[PDB]
């Protein structure tokens, strides 16, 4: 994709994340585990509602439209009042597809820029107190536990906490 | 409309 | 100790189009398109459709013998005519801006059926009993119930004035006919008068109409021909008639009530107890959706009709379960 | 010692739409719509309109009596009717193809009114003083200023021959009329033939009018009918009349001028001392902008009209003073 | 947004920057303050510039447009001109609405893009003799002077020439 | 050691627009618009087209004695008309829904010119040899090729009733005209009855022509007139003409067969030797192209016309050679 | 551009790289040289094909469309043909051109997208055996003969092979 | 047209 | 249709 993460260095999705579209996996001693991020989700879920919303809210009802009747010598008017439906009919056809098509684009655009920037917010908050193996994910220079990973997820991570610790390890 | 993936989703 | 950022995958097996890339599976979409009807004729916000039964408009309004009477007065949503409407003009001639009629019809919500010249009443000293086997009816020759064929009584054809005030509060559609005699001895035989003539006239409405003697090939048996006629008397207008000759008077007439969202269309489907606020030939839509691919043709409040076999919107993420 | 990045913020309340998120307050953007009118009638490139008063284009061009008579010769960027015009067709009859005359006239950029066949002087041994109380005026009854009623004079109507040859280069406007009495008596007293016809010729118009006779409902007290006649003479062509009865004869003719980008309104508003490029029924836009909520009717050069409330473009940031 | 600057790692602008859309702030000890990059700013004001232009171009003079009369027995063809009329009328809503719509996502994103790259563009020169502080700012490990930041703001910062002493700083 | 992340640059020098920057050079791009055409009439789809030469749809139809001559039979994919027609209507007077005509010629794919009503075999005591000088051929003064003047015959112009049955198995226009003397002089020494009438009948079909006598401004030398009328007559149905003056009779009828994706087209240039998928007024275009900015009118499987100068998608990227 | 990489932090294009929209150029003992990345090269291709083939498919074939005529008592008519016919002209070029225009800003902030997430991809390969030395080149802190460059540029860089003695470069 | 936010712009 | 604008293409 454009930004690079989904289906870029970031290999394949979670079937595992089943609460949310964005999210972690976490390993440390006291176990391992998903859980997603719901402040991401939420945000990607109000903006592609408003997406989907807005293009329903674009095509108006269409009210009642019927065939109209012509002589053998009306043959101009038929040919004319045929000329106007296929007209429109091409039109909106045409303009229906392509929205459809743009938007799908720009649409899985906007959730890789989402998952690029979640993974760039962790790294910013982790700094060389952890080192980047890969594949989207952070291996920590030193223990990490619950609160810790918590503290990582709700971003409240306390580096100097750890700094020495993370220094000592990296040596 | 809502799309109502995720129960705890605020839609 | 370690922890990953990722993103959500599923099994689900939807696809979607994009521009740099077709047939893309994704875990969350929505599909735009409706395509789906129940086959069935439907009330349209609680009212229900005008059925003509083996009668297209103009058989109707005639009054062609074969169709089953309608009740004396009927409130419709939308018109609807068979594919294969067998009795429409029985008697071969022109219907004189029947399209234009149609359209009038076309925002009409109701009508009510009376007697405007009554039959033993309006037309003294003159026959009102002609019949014609090109109107038949159950074997019979007959003739259409809505018109008067006027033809000469003991040897004389007096000259007629009957006129009509319209007293309903609503417009009246009033229909006649002209009759054309194939030749002179016919058209003495019937009416009389060789140069005979028929005056129609209201506050906006003027026409005169003369009989145009002529050989014709036969049509429905019948070298004759029947001009049809119509106006739309305004409330408190009056309509006056005077012939003395080839004169299909009026006997019923139509009152007539304006409305909205109305149309006629032509369906094979049948009418059964279901309510719906969308319309097609095909058989009703119940959808909130913005497009359908079901018919160019809708009554009521329907989605836009498109030619696309596809319109799904993604709505989640690009779906690697691997 | 420390250097940040960042970006603009003010004050501006300024909000705009986008399909992610609406409503989103930036710093800079760009009013797309226009929806201010100055509510006149103004001058288009410097040219006047052309208003009717109490005339729409029938009365006008019939030349009706009610009607303030315009300056001879007059030219104008568009054509203003009011919605109440209660001075039209003052005697009673159908203005045939009026419509078609109407659109003719859309494209007209200037008329000159002139004596095509003068009162004294182009219809000898027949009357001329013909009047009616259907097209009143000051009380006492009159006549059409551009038509001329033409009768029997001491007990005879002799068959008229008239022509005119247009040498104005250009088209020139011929309006004429045909009287329908509702009996032979008043026929008789009027034209004195009973058996009466019009024809009116060209090189391209060639038409026939027969008296049709028969009593009719009154219609501003008159059960007589009179139907309205035109044609567009060009340049160098004859017209010619010819009649033993039932002529409602041209006096006064139009030598017309085509020009482009003008057109025929309904406006209540009034006529200032002010210029535009653009007018509305409503009032004249001043404006580069590339759309319109005030009306659908325009004249000149207008922005495009839509139906939205709002087409605001951003060209500034999301704005966050915090 | 979607490069994750604006309203991102950088939660707010700057009331105080009131000569450009993008710039700096400094603090040395000469003092501190404002100062737009000018070059990015004009480089945003001609693109978005084309971008108003475009759309007031694409839309052409709408020349003299009145209605018609049709008499009572011209029904159809008064129903075929109001159909066109219609028609056109929802093409063009439809059409002006959605372009505003789209144009507006792509320029704040244009935005949004312009100041992650001045960011970078920054980061880049001065590489470790200066930390990220966050929020879009950089905290020097040596002496900065109005020169020092001057050159940076005008992209010709000079690395070697403080190397020495940021290495001292950092340790 | 180095290694270094790039692209492609080259010497291209095309240019494409974008929304926020004009006139960028890029190092790939394709053309979506076609503005090519070879300047020729050509066959569409292995068919040539029907040129009228000298003559419109008129002139071809009624028969012009000016224009050469066409083979028996035809078939063509469209219909092409001179700019500068000279021969059309020769005999003046007016031609009954001409242009509806022209639409049903739109759709037609092949004529068969045939003998409908024999010139010495079905109209007996009548003379036919009836010319005109507003119809000159080779000087002298002739007439149409596909109608016959018929007039009186030994002083007297008895009543004729002839018939045609269809029996073609497709449907035959057929076409007559009304002829109409200035004065009753001419009237009487050509049909000598002032009383005529003309009928015409089919099935479908109902028309009776009266002559309206009246001096008019000279058309090519001629102060009577000609109206010119046509019918389809349908496979199986039969055509009956009756009358006692005044009608220019058919003698040649057409056969019709029935297309889809032709057309009529006014054009300049010239036929030759060539095949195209695509016709335009000025050339054929040979594209697969979705849009040309050649001529809005098109025959055959062209691209979309649009008003644009260029129309240019870019493939590659910003081409820096620097 | 929207990515900074094209005209951006990589100023200009490669005449010299004939076989590829993206690639290489190394420098190293055995000489020097360029070489396209075909992978992402082929997968642009892919992408802007199927642009091309969609915007050309969207447009139907447009069948047989000529004038009529109407007599001097249809001038109604005859505005309303010719309105009918001007209206889907406009509504038509407008569609192609905005089509046109959109599509090819996107186009090219696909390509510097593209250039971006391989110069990235690289980067993350590389880690700290070599150095960013600006203008999206690398200098290894190890010697990097012609296999060495290959695994670079097929994706398979083995970082521990050579870790010592770039560490020791790099001290 | 031009969008005169800053007086130092090129317009 | 196809870019043909290198022979290692795959078209
Ligand atoms: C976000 O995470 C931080 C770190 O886990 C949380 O801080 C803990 O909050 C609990 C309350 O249940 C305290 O009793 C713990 O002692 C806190 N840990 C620390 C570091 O002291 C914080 O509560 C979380 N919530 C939010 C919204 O920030
Ligand atoms: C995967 O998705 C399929 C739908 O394609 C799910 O199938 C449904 O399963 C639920 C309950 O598990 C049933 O009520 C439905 O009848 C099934 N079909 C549909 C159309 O919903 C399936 O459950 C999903 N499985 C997982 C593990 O997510
Ligand atoms: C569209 O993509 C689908 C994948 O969703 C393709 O269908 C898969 O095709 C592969 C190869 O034949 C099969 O192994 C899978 O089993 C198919 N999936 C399913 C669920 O059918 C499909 O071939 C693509 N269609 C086109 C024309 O591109
Ligand atoms: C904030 O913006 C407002 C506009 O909403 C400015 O108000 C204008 O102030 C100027 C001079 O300061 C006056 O000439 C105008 O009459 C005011 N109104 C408008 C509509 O311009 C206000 O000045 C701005 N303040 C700051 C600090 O930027
Ligand atoms: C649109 O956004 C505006 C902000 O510009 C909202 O208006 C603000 O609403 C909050 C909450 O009520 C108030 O505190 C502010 O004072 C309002 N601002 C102004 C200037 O009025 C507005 O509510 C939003 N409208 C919708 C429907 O979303
Ligand atoms: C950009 O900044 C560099 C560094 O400030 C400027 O170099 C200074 O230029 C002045 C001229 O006024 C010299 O006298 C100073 O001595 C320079 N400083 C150094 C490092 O020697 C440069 O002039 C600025 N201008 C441009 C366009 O680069
Ligand atoms: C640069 O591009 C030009 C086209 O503008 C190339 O010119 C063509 O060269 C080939 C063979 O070299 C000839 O067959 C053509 O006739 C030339 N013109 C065209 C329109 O193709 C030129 O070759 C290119 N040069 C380089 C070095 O890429
Ligand atoms: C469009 O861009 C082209 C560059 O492709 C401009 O043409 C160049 O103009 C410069 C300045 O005059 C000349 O030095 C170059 O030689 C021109 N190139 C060619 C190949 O002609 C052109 O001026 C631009 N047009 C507009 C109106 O922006
Ligand atoms: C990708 O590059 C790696 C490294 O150059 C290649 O590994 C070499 O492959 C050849 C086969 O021709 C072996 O004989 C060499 O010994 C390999 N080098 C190493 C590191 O042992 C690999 O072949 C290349 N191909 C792919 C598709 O990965
Ligand atoms: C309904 O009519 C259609 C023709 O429009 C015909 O194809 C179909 O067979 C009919 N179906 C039924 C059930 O009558
Ligand atoms: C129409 O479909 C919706 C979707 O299930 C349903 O809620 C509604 O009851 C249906 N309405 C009727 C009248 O069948
Ligand atoms: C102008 O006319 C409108 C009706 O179109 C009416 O609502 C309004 O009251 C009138 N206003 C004036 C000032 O005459
Ligand atoms: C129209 O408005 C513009 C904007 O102020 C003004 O420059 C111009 O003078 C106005 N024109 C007239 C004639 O009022
Ligand atoms: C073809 O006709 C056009 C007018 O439509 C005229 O401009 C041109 O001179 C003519 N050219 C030729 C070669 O006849
Ligand atoms: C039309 O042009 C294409 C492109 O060269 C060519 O392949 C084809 O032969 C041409 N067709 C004809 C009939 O000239
Ligand atoms: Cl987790
Ligand atoms: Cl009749
Ligand atoms: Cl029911
Ligand atoms: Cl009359
Ligand atoms: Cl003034
Ligand atoms: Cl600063
Ligand atoms: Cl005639
Ligand atoms: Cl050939
Ligand atoms: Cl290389």
């Amino acid at each position: 994709g454009l930004f690079g993460a989904i289906a870029g260095f970031i290999e394949g999705g979670w079937t595992g994340m089943i609460d949310g579209w964005y999210g972690y996996h976490h390993q440390n001693e006291q176990g391992s585990g998903y859980a997603a991020d719901q402040k991401s989700t939420q945000n990607a879920i109000n903006g592609i509602t408003n997406k989907v919303n807005t293009v329903i809210e674009k095509m108006n009802i269409q009210f009642t439209a019927v065939g109209k009747e012509f002589n053998k010598l009306e043959k101009r008017m038929e040919n004319l009042n045929k000329k106007v439906d296929d007209g429109f009919l091409d039109i909106w056809t045409y303009n229906a597809e392509l929205l459809v098509l743009l938007e799908n684009e720009r649409t899985l655009d906007f959730h890789d820029s989402n998952v690029k920037n979640l993974y760039e917010k962790v790294k910013s908050q982790l700094k060389n107190n952890a080192k980047e193996i890969g594949n989207g994910c952070f291996e920590f220079y030193h223990k990490c536990d619950n609160e810790c990973m918590e503290s990582v997820r709700n971003g409240t991570y306390d580096y100097p906490k750890y700094s020495e610790e993370s220094k000592l390890n990296r040596e | 409309x809502a799309l109502e993936y995720f129960e705890w989703l605020s839609x | 100790d370690t922890i990953c950022i990722g993103y959500h995958a599923n099994n689900s097996t939807d696809t979607v189009d994009t521009v740099l890339e077709k047939n893309v599976t994704v875990t969350h979409s929505v599909n735009l398109l409706e395509d789906s009807h129940n086959g069935k004729l439907c009330r349209l916000k609680g009212i229900a459709p005008l059925q003509l039964g083996k009668c297209n408009i103009a058989g109707w309004l005639l009054g062609n013998p074969e169709c089953d009477p309608l009740l004396p007065v009927r409130s419709w949503s939308y018109i609807v005519e068979t594919p294969n409407s067998e009795n429409g003009i029985c008697y071969p001639g022109d219907f004189i801006d029947y399209e234009e009629l149609r359209e009038q019809l076309s925002s009409v919500s109701s009508f009510e059926r009376f007697e405007i010249f009554p039959k033993e009443s309006s037309w003294p000293n003159h026959n009102t009993n002609g019949v014609t086997a090109a109107c038949s009816h159950e074997g019979k020759s007959s003739f259409y119930r809505n018109l008067l064929w006027l033809t000469e009584k003991e040897g004389s054809y007096p000259k007629l004035k009957n006129s009509y005030v319209n007293k309903k509060g609503k417009e009246v559609l009033v229909l006649w006919g002209i009759h054309h005699p194939p030749n002179s001895k016919e058209q003495q035989n019937l009416y009389q008068n060789e140069n005979a003539y028929v005056s129609v006239v209201t506050s906006n409405y003027n026409r005169r109409f003369t009989p145009e003697i002529a050989e014709r090939p036969k049509v429905r048996d019948q070298a004759g021909r029947m001009n049809y006629y119509w106006t739309l008397l305004k409330p408190g207008d009056t309509i006056i008639f005077e012939a003395n000759g080839n004169l299909i008077a009026p006997m019923y007439a139509f009152a007539l009530s304006r409305g909205f969202g109305s149309g006629i269309i032509t369906s094979n489907a049948s009418m059964h107890e279901c309510n719906t606020k969308c319309q097609t030939p095909l058989g009703a839509i119940n959808s909130s959706l913005p497009y359908q691919n079901i018919h160019p043709v809708t009554i009521g409040e329907c989605p836009k009709y498109v030619r696309s076999a596809k319109l799904r919107m993604v709505t989640g993420l690009r779906n690697i379960p691997s």
